[PDB]
């Protein structure tokens, strides 16, 4: 469960 | 720990980091990556692992992923980011606290309220309802029930009663006054073990001040009330290391003498062996039975029987067969037409949602192409269709 910005 | 750290955003990479975690997993949300050379990485004061707490002064400590992520997509060229490197009753009183705060709120609060209390289980909820009541001396439920409305408030006031006593109010709402809904009296009582009911035999009880087998037995009728009350007992066998191919065989067999074979049907040796077997021993048996028989369990009774005790029967196999797809049918049947079934829709994923509501997703997806998060998002709207997306546990 990972977001990248 | 506490640093605050401002990032310049930059063409190659953005920000230069990935987070996980977020409240509706009951977690901080946590710096996963730092891609070398780029953004988070220049700074040289994040680290993986950091925990992070404020973007651009705003707090976050118990925010969700997307509303972190969304505020660093929208923090402009200069994102300034404040990081530091078991659930307790500690945690029970800041739910409540926050809870409290959104309930006094002009207007109320219902993001806030939906975002802790569908993601936090059933015990925990308890928790919060606890130190609820001894920080404002009133009872969570009723505060709820005057600040919240609609659907919202069917699935939150169902959220805070246990699992048995969730069940018992919705056996006894299926059965009050003449007309008894015997579908959701029947997706209960088919669908729950023998820990569920002798729990919810109990609780039901306490409620009502009647027991639960009386009540079946004063709205129900012929062989679909020793059906339920057979079901409602809940001494199923239990199983074991012991798989008894001879029984399997010799049940499939009776199965099959009891009732396409012969004119009518022995129903009360389709009670008898569907209601004492174990699940194990039963699904080996309905293989089984498609081998002395041209159709399978299922098509058997719909040509034996009709009614209310066709549909028990039927609801009752699939449980058996498999409970997980059991509950995506019918979680489609409620979306898939005209308007929404909200009664079966809030029910199922009110009470499925800590036990097994993986495997229904896993079934819907297989079975009807998208997921059981995509049909919520298509059916409901509001805080309801968010309270339900968090009981869905995310989408695929
Ligand atoms: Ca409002
Ligand atoms: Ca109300
Ligand atoms: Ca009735
Ligand atoms: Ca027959
Ligand atoms: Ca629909």
């Amino acid at each position: 469960p990972s977001t990248t910005l | 720990n506490r640093r605050t750290v401002t990032l310049r955003r930059q063409p190659v990479g953005g920000l230069g980091l990935s987070i996980k975690g977020g409240s509706e997993h009951n977690v901080p949300v946590v710096i996963s990556k730092i891609f070398e050379d780029q953004a988070a990485d220049q700074t040289g004061m994040l680290f993986v692992g950091d925990a992070v707490l404020q973007v651009n002064g705003i707090h976050v400590e118990n925010a969700t992923h997307e509303e972190v992520v969304h505020l660093l997509r929208n923090a402009g060229d200069e994102v300034t980011i404040t990081v530091e490197y078991a659930y307790t009753n500690f945690d029970a009183e800041r739910d409540a606290l926050n809870i409290e705060t959104a309930i006094k709120t002009k207007g109320v609060d219902e993001v806030t309220i939906v975002n802790i209390l569908t993601n936090r289980s059933n015990e925990q909820r308890q928790d919060i309802a606890f130190a609820y009541q001894r920080r404002t001396k009133k009872e969570l439920a009723s505060a709820l029930k005057s600040a919240l409305s609609g659907h919202l408030e069917t699935v939150i006031l169902g959220l805070l009663k246990t699992p048995a006593q969730y069940d018992a109010s919705e056996l006894k709402a299926s059965m009050k006054g003449l007309g008894t809904d015997e579908d959701s009296l029947i997706e209960i009582i088919c669908s729950r073990t023998n820990q569920e009911l002798q729990e919810i035999n109990r609780v039901y009880k306490e409620m009502y001040k009647t027991d639960l087998e009386k009540d079946i037995i004063s709205d129900t009728s012929g062989d679909f009330r020793k059906l339920m009350v057979a079901l409602a007992k809940g001494r199923r066998a239990e199983d074991g290391s012991v798989i008894d191919y001879e029984l399997i065989d010799q049940d499939a067999r009776d199965l099959y003498d009891a009732g396409v074979k012969r004119k009518g049907t022995d129903v009360p040796k389709w009670i008898s062996i569907m209601t004492e077997r174990s699940v194990p021993h039963l699904q080996k048996v309905f293989d089984r039975y498609k081998s002395y028989s041209p159709y399978d369990m299922l098509e058997s009774i719909r040509k034996e029987v009709k009614g209310d005790l066709e549909n028990a029967f039927l609801n009752l196999v699939q449980c058996i067969q498999n409970k997980p797809l059991y509950f995506a049918d019918r979680l489609y049947d409620s979306m898939k037409g005209k308007g929404t079934r909200d009664k079966v829709l809030i029910r199922i994923m009110v009470s499925r949602s800590e036990v097994d509501m993986l495997k229904i997703r896993s079934e819907f997806k297989r079975k009807y192409g998208k997921s059981l998060y995509y049909y919520i998002q298509q059916d409901t709207k509001g805080d309801y269709q968010k309270a339900l997306l968090y009981l869905c546990g995310g989408d695929d």
